[PDB]
């Protein structure tokens, strides 16, 4: 009773129903470095301007 | 200071938009008006300086230097308009523009609060001064003189820029008012020894210090009259003014770092005074007299006493008017005989009786006859130098003796004796020349009535 698969049948992507659990860390990664703190807040003008030597703006 | 900066800038349009034959009249009239308003800077208080804004301030050190600067501009214009008579019109307007821009840089130099703003204008004064000497000088050697002037200055100025920038990194500010309160002592170390030299050697070259002076007699012999007036009257005093400011942050290292420079000055003033006795060029003689007078100013600044700074301020003002007057007097002779040799034209009191009076008055101030402000400045420096070390009175006394010797030698050689037979083009003194001399001497003698206004912040 074996039927031969048609053209394109065996290149299909199928779903597999398995009791095996999904691995958590397949790459054995270490802990990622913590990100740099994200700067937040209202952007205000520079205090007394550029402050380059004698410039007052 | 805008009430002085803006009108000074307006002199440029005035000259350029003036009718072809009114450039000297218009610039002279309105530069005199600016000099008049400069007296409003005399609003000085006992405790606090006059601080206008974040950029400019005026104390009793800068105020007399500002008034001398703005007074000198109209005087420079009168002195220049005769030897520039044949100059091209547009080149006349460019000559006046160089002088106006020199005044602009000078008044902002003497009033800048911050030392970097002072440095930039302190250096900006080179460009106009160099251009005047080299473009409008008379002889071949004006090109070498411009180069020695430029590179002597910069060889000292560039280390100063590095030192000033380093000071702002460590102190956090170069504002002079701020430095008065955040000044910290300078301890011994080779890093501080070179910081001291970097801060001081640019100003030493401007004074000039003995040893580093050989550029000055070159510039004076080659500059046009207006160049020599500003160079002697004001530009030399940039070095003294900067020293009186920057020594604030160099203590106590000045206690021992000053020794090599006091010895150069004390001995240098005797050497340069004696050189004046054997000079053949009248302009070179007057040049070498400035080196001698400014040696006293260097010593006074370096010993740091209330009397020495008061004497230092009076000398810089007194010297400025006297040296400028002497250059004008010699130039008036030059405009006739077209030579700077002192022995060429003799016995001129016979032919120009009133100009011999100006020669006499200028010589009497130059040798510091009392009670001229020339002597008030000299005496205060001698009083303080005596307390520094009693032996200095010997060097100080010798210099006064020699100072009188060449001052009257120059008067006797050019004005007295028999006139030179073959020089027959000595015209009567012009009203322009007589007014030029009187506008030097009359303020100089008037200041003996109210000498406090030139004694400086420690009065
Ligand atoms: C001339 C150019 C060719 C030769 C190269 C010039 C450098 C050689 C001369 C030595 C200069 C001294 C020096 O190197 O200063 C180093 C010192 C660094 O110390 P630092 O790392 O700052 O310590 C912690 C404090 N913040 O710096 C300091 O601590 C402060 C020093 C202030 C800045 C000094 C600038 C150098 C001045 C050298 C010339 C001085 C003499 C000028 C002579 C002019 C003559 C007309
Ligand atoms: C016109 C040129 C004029 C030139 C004037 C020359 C001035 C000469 C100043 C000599 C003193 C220099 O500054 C001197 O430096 C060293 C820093 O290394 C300091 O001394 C310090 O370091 C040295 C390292 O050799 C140690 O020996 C010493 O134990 C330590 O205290 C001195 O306490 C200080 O006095």
């Amino acid at each position: 009773g074996w039927v031969r698969p048609d053209l394109g049948d065996l290149s299909k992507v199928t779903k597999v129903k398995t009791d095996r659990p999904l691995p958590e860390n397949p790459y054995h990664s270490r802990a990622r470095p913590e990100p740099n703190p994200e700067v937040e807040g209202d952007l205000k003008p520079a205090r007394h301007g550029s402050r380059l030597f004698f410039w007052t703006m | 200071m805008l009430k002085y900066i803006i009108p000074t800038i307006m002199l440029m349009p005035l000259t350029w938009l003036s009718k072809n034959n009114m450039i000297w009249v218009n610039s002279t009239a309105h530069s005199l008006l600016i000099s008049f308003t400069s007296l409003l800077l005399m609003n000085q208080f006992g405790d606090n300086s006059l601080n206008f804004s974040l950029l400019f301030f005026s104390d009793s050190l800068s105020t007399p230097l500002l008034i001398l600067t703005m007074w000198l501009l109209p005087l420079m214009l009168m002195a220049s308009q005769h030897h520039l008579s044949k100059e091209n019109l547009t080149r006349k307007k460019l000559f006046i523009t160089m002088l106006i821009s020199l005044q602009l840089f000078l008044i902002m130099t003497f009033t800048a609060m911050e030392l970097i703003l002072f440095y930039i204008l302190f250096e900006a004064t080179l460009v106009p001064t160099l251009i005047i000497i080299t473009r409008w000088g008379n002889q071949t050697e004006r090109l070498n003189a411009g180069l020695y002037f430029l590179f002597y200055t910069l060889a000292g100025s560039l280390p100063l820029l590095v030192a000033l920038i380093y000071i702002q990194n460590t102190v956090g500010s170069l504002n002079f008012l701020m430095l008065q309160y955040w000044v910290q002592p300078v301890h011994n170390s080779w890093s501080n020894v070179f910081m001291w030299l970097a801060c001081m050697m640019a100003f030493m070259v401007k004074m000039p210090l003995y040893g580093l002076h050989l550029w000055l007699p070159k510039a004076h012999v080659e500059a046009p009259i207006a160049g020599s007036m500003v160079l002697a009257a004001v530009l030399l005093k940039l070095g003294g003014y900067g020293m009186l400011r920057i020594t604030l942050i160099l203590n106590p290292m000045t206690d021992f770092m000053a020794y090599p420079f006091i010895m150069l000055s004390l001995w240098g003033m005797i050497m340069t005074s004696s050189i004046c006795l054997r000079q053949t060029d009248l302009k070179s003689l007057i040049a070498y007299s400035s080196v001698s007078h400014m040696a006293l100013v260097i010593v006074a600044i370096l010993i740091q006493t209330p009397w020495s700074y008061m004497g230092a301020t009076a000398l810089m003002i007194a010297h400025g008017l006297t040296s400028s007057m002497l250059f004008c007097l010699a130039n008036s002779n030059y405009e006739r005989i077209h030579s700077r040799t002192m022995i060429l034209a003799r016995g001129l009191q016979t032919l120009l009786p009133l100009m011999a009076t100006w020669w006499l008055l200028a010589s009497l101030t130059n040798l510091a006859l009392p009670p001229t402000i020339n002597l008030i400045g000299e005496l205060f420096v001698v009083m303080s130098t005596f307390s520094w070390s009693n032996i200095t009175i010997i060097l100080m006394g010798v210099n006064m003796v020699i100072t009188a010797l060449y001052s009257l030698y120059m008067l006797i050689m050019t004005q007295r004796g028999k006139y030179t037979y073959h020089i027959n083009n000595i015209s009567p003194s012009f009203t322009r020349e007589n007014a030029l001399m009187s506008l030097h001497i009359l303020p100089l003698l008037l200041l003996t009535l109210n000498p406090k206004i030139i004694l400086g912040p420690l009065y």
